[PDB]
């Protein structure tokens, strides 16, 4: 709800994470500092959302939907997706977690709704998702030309 | 009911009037009372056993304390040698001369460095616990005054 | 066990309130009637002397 | 305290089924249509200069 | 039943009102309060006794502290020797000269390295227990204030 | 538990006040009537001797 905001880069307390829960960079040895600039439509960017997530009977994989996606998008095996999701613990208490998942396969090109098979196990029953990151994919896709 | 609670409140308000007892207002969840890093701090990393291969790897290349101590001295001497200030013989003689002090210092650096670090995390933990103990002391002051009365 | 002693102290509060209410009723409504009875008894003693 | 004012879980599922059936009754078929109607293998990624 | 529990709840709600007592909300199963490794950590590995075969194996090859300390020096001298800087005599003389400091340092490295590691596990455990003790201190703050009242 | 004992002590204050009030009433308004009854009983004893 505002348009007057600042971006502050403090070289003390550099915590690497989506939710600032991770290793801290050592400020005493840095080679370059490059800002990551992308567009809104970069790789199913703006309007994606997780919807459902659940385990599979297989040893390895688990299933994940991806929600609203612009038509000109595709996923190849090996792409990585990050999200902040909430689950129900075994004891019955809600928790929050962040993770990075690989992909093995998917279905539904061009229909704007994907169902992706991903590697790994899930710690509990799904509740909701608060943030989703679907950037840096392998396969190319055309978009309407924009100058900014 | 007859409002025994109202009588108790009024009596307590009237009996202890004339003095001020204000409790401390420290909030102990403000991230100033937590150890800096989470699970990803170097405190929670696994400690590896010290072996001979961490002292010297029997190669001129490196990856050891003695090897690095020799290579740095060789680099400095070669830096002076590339300028037409010495010849090969002087460089070789100085290298051979330092070859033993390098070993003597390398044997000590490992043992001292494995302790110089672990003597500091304990100081961190002590200071962070001492903040909370100071808060408890501030809380005990008021109980001391009430004991006087 | 320390968890259970807390509930015991709360129930003791509950009994203390009723003790207060009973004492207040006794003070307010029972004693003056006993005083009236004693006042009635003294005159009977005088009449017995007569 | 207050009692019997909210649905159970099972009745909530039944009401949701009823709502889904009603909405499907209004809209039997999927309305939306997509410009891309084939799989990725059929299309050929090409680059052009500005249109015309 | 007459609701004795309701009366007790109302009486606490009325009598202690006007003050804030909020207990801490630490979750003490979050893996920040556990020793890093499981059974696979080197803490649970068997300790080997110190024997003379660990000092020197009476062979030029290796598998000992003294043998490795000699081989590294020999490798450095031979690396300088293959470059046309010294001859065989200089190499042999330097080798024989170092052959005593090698023994002197090898006798010490074993005994010091057996402690350099075990002085760090105890520090890790001390820090991890200090976190929980800090939690208990945060819990004791509120008891201190209520004791004052 | 230390939180609960505080409320217990406050309720004890509440009962102590009523104990004081009852003692004051008994002193001020009840004992002199008993003294008057004794003064009435002694004369009846004298009449019995007569």
């Amino acid at each position: 709800g505002t348009k007057d905001y600042i971006f502050i880069l403090d070289f003390a307390d550099l915590r690497t994470g989506v939710a600032f829960n991770g290793v801290t960079i050592n400020p005493r040895n840095i080679t370059m500092i490059s800002f990551d600039c992308t567009e809104a439509h970069h790789g199913l960017g703006k309007d994606a959302y997780i919807a459902a997530m659940y385990n599979n009977d297989d040893g390895a994989t688990f299933q994940m939907e991806i929600g609203g996606i612009h038509t000109n998008a595709a996923l190849a095996a090996g792409d990585k997706l990050q999200c902040i999701w909430r689950y129900l613990d075994v004891n019955g208490n809600a928790q929050a977690a962040e993770n990075e998942f690989e992909v093995v396969s998917y279905e539904g090109f061009g229909t704007s709704n994907f169902s992706v098979k991903c590697k790994g196990m899930l710690p509990g029953k799904f509740i909701g998702c608060d943030a989703f990151y679907g950037k840096y994919l392998q396969t190319d896709g055309p978009i309407k030309q924009v100058d900014s | 009911s007859c409002g025994a609670e109202l009588e108790a409140n009024a009596l307590l308000t009237a009996l202890v009037a004339g003095e001020d007892f204000t409790l401390p207002d420290i909030d102990m969840s403000g991230s100033e009372y937590d150890i800096p890093g989470g699970i990803n701090s170097p405190i929670y990393a696994e400690i590896e056993k010290i072996t001979t291969e961490q002292l010297t790897t029997r190669e001129v290349g490196g990856s050891g304390v003695f090897d690095a101590l020799m290579q740095s001295a060789s680099n400095h001497l070669l830096a002076e040698f590339k300028n037409n200030r010495i010849t090969g013989g002087d460089y070789v003689k100085a290298y051979i001369a330092t070859m033993e002090a390098c070993m003597a210092n390398a044997v000590q650096f490992l043992t001292t460095k494995d302790q110089a670090y672990w003597n500091a995390v304990t100081a961190q933990v002590a200071a962070i616990t001492a903040r909370a103990n100071l808060g408890i002391i501030k809380a005990n002051f008021v109980t001391a005054k009430i004991q006087a009365l | 066990a320390t968890k259970a002693e807390y509930a015991l102290t709360k129930l003791k509060l509950s009994n203390e309130s009723v003790t207060y209410c009973t004492a207040q009723y006794n003070l307010s409504s029972m004693l003056p009637q006993q005083l009236l009875m004693l006042k009635n008894q003294t005159t009977q003693v005088a009449e017995q002397t007569k | 305290g207050i009692g019997q004012i909210h649905f159970n879980v099972e009745t909530s599922r039944k009401v949701c089924l009823d709502l889904a059936k009603s909405v499907l009754r209004l809209v039997p078929v999927y309305p939306l249509v997509s410009p891309v109607k084939k799989q990725h293998d059929d299309y050929w990624f090409v680059g052009r200069l500005g249109l015309d």
